């Protein structure tokens, strides 16, 4: 072992071991190496600096040298090889281009999006279209009045998330112009948000999950609508005393680190971001509240024909097209201000622009009434992952669990004790009744699936064992109801 | 990792 | 920036 391997850490060969990985960046003065942990930089920078000088080095060297932009229009905005390419969707060139041309995308019809005042007539409007049940169509709401939706009093800013998680909290953020993902700290996000007039590279973040830290879980919450129709809510309730301890009883229990968390997210971002087309994870739905700046959503049904392009360009290796331009049409655009509050269901295609430096708390969930649609889209999410190669994080965690859960915990059980009964089911839980069918039938194909080739948490014998019960009461049912 | 909502 | 991961 050459001393010279050793890390100026941490003076170790080997890292104990976010994740350090098993990577190592070396100085550019004295030559000695580092753990990129031990490095003093964090993952957003590795790729930065032409010329990396180490913390013991900096005083009498100066700082780190970045590349030189060369290509902005390309996501190696720093790679003369790339200088004669195509321009990228959205690299910076490609960005500063279409902030120009952006308000020429048409608005979208009334059958796509109902803007409403306040969350009394969201309330109103959503029930005539038959509710959750039905949900299809987008919803902005410019007053939150009425939406029980708890969230905090404007003056609210990143100073105060910042402080309430902590200013060494890492949270994975997008650098735009190079369309990726990197680890930053909220305290190096912070920093960079407040110097407005020197930004060579643009940040936003997407994904500050806080449903975990015991004060912000109480100043960002979904809509009441939301937690009465979460799937997620329903298994996992937040609930305390007897409530809790039934819950045990049953075994209806379930780990907390088994939750999929995406029901409470902060994102902040600055001007001229640009986050491309996609749909949420799981097909889950979105509500979305502008604490402070301005979004335009760049929005597409989810049709058939409109998924099949969507398919095609995410597979397709060029990055010089965007959808909106091979799509017939079907984008539309939707502004969205300070205050003002975004309901999309399952399935909607959308991107989205920052003309303004911004601060929003959203989340996802799942919900029985768009059953079909979430499961359309895991069927989009599976065919695309068979092309490229992504990581699990930027999917619906523990999706398929979650239904097993959801059909053993929920479903059964409510089948069940109808079946002790009359009791038709279609004439008090005929959603209750039909979404069982649906999920079922989705179930029974993951389970040949798993039969044909291996399981990947539940054993392959308590999903049969699930099967055979769900198969028994469903066909239970259907026999009270060719009588009546 | 790709430029999109990110839940680890 | 001169790297390596082992
Ligand atoms: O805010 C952004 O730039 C992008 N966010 C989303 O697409 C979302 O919240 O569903
Ligand atoms: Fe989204
Ligand atoms: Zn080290
Ligand atoms: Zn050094």
């Amino acid at each position: 072992p050459k001393e010279s391997d050793r890390c100026g850490g941490c003076g170790k060969f080997t890292h104990e071991d976010k994740k350090n990985d098993f990577q190592w960046i070396g100085c550019d003065s004295c030559q000695t190496w580092y753990h990129f942990l031990c490095s003093g930089l964090e993952q957003f920078e590795y790729y930065l600096y032409e010329k990396f000088f180490c913390p013991k080095c900096v005083p009498h060297t100066g700082h780190s040298i970045r590349y030189k932009v060369v290509a902005p229009h390309r996501y190696r905005w720093y790679s003369p090889n790339e200088k004669h390419l195509g321009i990228e969707v959205g690299s910076k060139t490609w960005i500063e281009d279409f902030i120009t041309r952006e308000n020429t995308v048409p608005s979208p019809t009334d059958d796509e999006v109902c803007i409403v005042e306040d969350g009394y007539e969201f309330r109103r409007e959503f029930e005539k279209l038959g509710g959750a049940d039905n949900w299809g169509k987008v919803f902005m709401v410019k007053d939150m009045d009425g939406l029980n939706m708890t969230m905090p009093k404007p003056g609210f800013d990143l100073e105060d998330v910042v402080k309430i998680m902590g200013s060494d909290y890492e949270v994975d953020t997008i650098d735009v112009y190079n369309q990726s993902t990197y680890s930053m700290k909220l305290d190096t996000f912070r920093k960079l948000f407040r110097d407005t007039k020197n930004r060579p590279l643009l940040y936003n973040f997407l994904s500050l999950e806080f449903s975990d830290n015991n004060e912000m879980k109480e100043i960002a919450k979904p809509p009441r609508f939301v937690q009465e129709i979460s799937m997620v809510n329903r298994l996992w309730p937040d609930v305390s005393g007897a409530e809790y301890i039934k819950l045990l009883q049953r075994e209806e229990y379930l780990p907390e680190d088994q939750r999929p968390k995406v029901e409470q997210f902060c994102l902040a971002g600055m001007a001229g971001s640009y986050t491309d087309f996609h749909v949420d994870f799981g097909g889950s739905s979105v509500y979305y509240h502008i604490l402070k700046g301005e979004k335009i959503f760049y929005i597409a049904a989810p049709t058939e024909q409109n998924f099949a392009a969507y398919q095609a360009h995410e597979t397709s290796p060029d990055t010089t097209t965007w959808f909106g331009d091979i799509a017939n049409g079907a984008v539309k655009r939707v502004v969205i201000k300070e205050g003002q509050t975004l309901l999309i269901p399952a399935g909607w295609i959308h991107a989205v622009l920052t003309p303004v430096d911004s601060l929003v708390f959203g989340g996802n969930f799942l919900h029985l009434g768009n059953l079909e649609m979430q499961m359309r889209v895991y069927h989009l999410e599976n065919a695309i992952r068979k092309e490229i190669r992504s990581e699990e994080k930027f999917y619906f965690p523990n999706f398929e669990l979650l239904h097993w859960m959801y059909m053993r915990n929920v479903l059964l059980e409510k089948i069940t004790e109808a079946n002790q009964e009359g009791s038709d089911m279609r004439e008090q839980e005929k959603n209750i009744w039909t979404a069982s069918q649906i999920m079922k039938a989705e179930m029974e194909r993951w389970m040949d699936r798993e039969l044909r080739l291996g399981p990947e948490i539940l054993p392959t014998d308590d999903k049969n064992k699930i099967m055979i019960s769900v198969r028994k009461q469903i066909e239970i049912q259907t026999k009270i109801q060719n009588a009546k | 990792k790709a430029a999109r909502k990110s839940a680890p | 920036a001169r790297t390596k991961q082992t």
